[PDB]
């Protein structure tokens, strides 16, 4: 003789905890991570114009130190300073 | 070390995607960067409040 | 809140209805709330952080040797500055959910408020978040009543005497 | 939302009332609601950056030649202030404007509901945002009814009877 | 709002009733409600600033002498620093008091609602927050209410009758 009609909204099994003004951890359907926590490993080369120093601080190759001749009017976006650069020059 | 690839943001410790606005990578950054925080976790939600059945 | 549970087997959308009549149960999905919100939750940090500014010449950040007093004030302004952005998302991230929560929640109620208002006096709010229609209501009446045109005038007098007797 | 239309005619105030009985058309003005919203707006600035803060002297933000080490460190300082401050002028202004939206959208819906609780039986909410009250209501009820002191008892009979038949 | 009043001698809890019978009149506290208000409030700052900090070695703060460029800077970063402090610790506070009060008004309606969804038909709400029960309501019948298993199908004849007549 009556009908019935009921209201919901949908639910997932598993939960994602967030954290809000009012809960240090409340379950919501869904989230999406906000901080970047991992690195590819490798510098890209596009689209900065990276230059590699290779065994060569910027000085040494503004210098003209000879294991940095390569270097000589060199141009970059970011000059990339390895670990092993050294000196071989006058002290 | 050097890669053939894309990224607007490089990192000592490499390029990261620039998608979202923070990162917990390195504070040394260079290019369209995000910024760094202490924190290595935000998750933010993009659904309703999860009640599920039982 | 009223509805105490949610419908893992709704997939069609966010917020829906399930019938019940004499022909039998079935369920639907309504489209425009779930649009709304969606549509309202596709951006919310866009809109707020416009982008990922771009920084090219910077301070000194590591340092090998020990200088003094320029390098510790690098080192505190790096220390500033990275625990007040800390706080900035912190901050940032715990309004926009709390705000998003809010949000849809009164989503849900404002469906539920206009399905009770297209039912003027045709049904009773059971109190879980269904409603009892006090007349025959076919599929093309349920269907009417998701649409948003219920013609509740047709079915005053029979649902008057159903409830009322 | 369930208003659907603003009412440009509206000069009055705010919030307020159309009415239309035997008499004719009437309409005025809620000044309580409205007076509440703006006191509740007429600040909304003062109450959480106190004023301008006054600044003296402070270190050198342009430069001629090139230093090196310290002129790097203070442009540094200078951008880093800048952004931060217009993270925080972005934020304050969304929040507050999303605040206020959400405000005055409460402040209608309580109008709406006092209203429905001066007419206890004797009117229904059509679904529109307005009432048809079922019963003789003159232009001196109207305005009880916008007085806040609008006797629902007096007319139960009637209202009823024009409900129930 | 539509309460209007306090209840300075509650006691026992936030939120409560008070009943008024044949019996006689009563008072109790809703725990429910109180203690959810009071839970979510019992945080609401290690859920933004999780703790202070810790600093051991930073820049000097204070100056004897007059160096020039570098003390400039330093008194520069600290002001800056300080006033950025400030702002955040003045919009925190504001938002944090402004949201506590929507909630605890949030939940007093939510209370009131459940109450009156309990009550289906056998009660009319006067209007000053205050429900008058149209049946026989003893006072297991109110702790019932309270309780949130009142059974509502048992009174619907008798209320009905009181009501239309
Ligand atoms: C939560 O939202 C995210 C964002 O849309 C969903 O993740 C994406 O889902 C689409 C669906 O085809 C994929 O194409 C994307 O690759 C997903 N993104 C990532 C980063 O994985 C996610 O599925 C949603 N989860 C729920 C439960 O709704
Ligand atoms: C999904 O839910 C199950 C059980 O509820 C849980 O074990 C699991 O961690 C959740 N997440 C995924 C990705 O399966
Ligand atoms: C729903 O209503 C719209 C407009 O009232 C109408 O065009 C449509 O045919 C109806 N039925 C549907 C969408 O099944
Ligand atoms: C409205 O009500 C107040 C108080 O109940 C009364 O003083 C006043 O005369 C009424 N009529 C008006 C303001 O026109
Ligand atoms: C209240 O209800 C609960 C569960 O329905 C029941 O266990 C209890 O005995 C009732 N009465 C009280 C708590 O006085």
């Amino acid at each position: 003789s009556t009908a019935t009609l009921c209201l919901g909204h949908h639910a997932v099994p598993n939960g994602t905890l967030v954290k809000t003004i009012t809960d240090d951890q409340i379950e919501v359907t869904n989230a999406t991570e906000l901080v970047q926590s991992s690195s590819t490993g490798k510098i890209c080369n596009n689209p900065h114009r990276i230059l590699d120093g290779i065994d060569c601080t910027l000085i040494d190759a503004l210098l003209g130190d000879p294991h940095c001749d390569v270097f000589q009017n060199e141009t970059w976006d970011l000059f990339v300073e390895r670990s092993k650069a050294f000196s071989n020059c006058y002290p | 070390p050097i890669d053939t690839c894309i990224s607007e943001c490089i990192t000592p410790n490499g390029s990261i995607p620039n998608d979202k606005p923070f990162q917990n990578v390195n504070k040394i950054t260079y290019g369209a960067c995000p910024k760094y925080v202490k924190q290595n976790t935000l998750k933010l939600a993009t659904g309703m409040r999860n009640v599920p059945e039982k | 809140g009223f509805i105490e549970n949610g419908w893992e087997g709704m997939i069609d959308g966010w917020y829906g209805f399930r019938h019940q009549n004499s022909e039998g149960t079935g369920q639907a999905a309504d489209l425009k709330s779930t649009q709304a919100a969606i549509d309202q939750i596709n951006g919310k940090l866009n809109r707020v952080i416009e982008k990922t500014n771009e920084k090219f010449h910077q301070i000194e950040k590591e340092f090998s040797e020990v200088e003094g007093r320029i390098q510790d004030l690098e080192k505190y302004v790096e220390d500033t500055k990275i625990d007040l952005w800390s706080y900035n998302a912190e901050l940032l991230v715990a309004l926009e959910n709390q705000h998003t929560i809010d949000l849809t929640d009164s989503e849900m109620n404002k469906l539920f408020e206009k399905t009770r208002r297209q039912l003027r006096e045709n049904a009773e709010d059971m109190g879980n978040g269904c409603f009892k229609i006090y007349h025959k209501c076919d599929n093309a009446c349920i269907e009417s009543i998701r649409n948003g045109t219920y013609d509740h005038d047709v079915y005053r007098d029979e649902a008057l005497n159903n409830r009322f007797q």
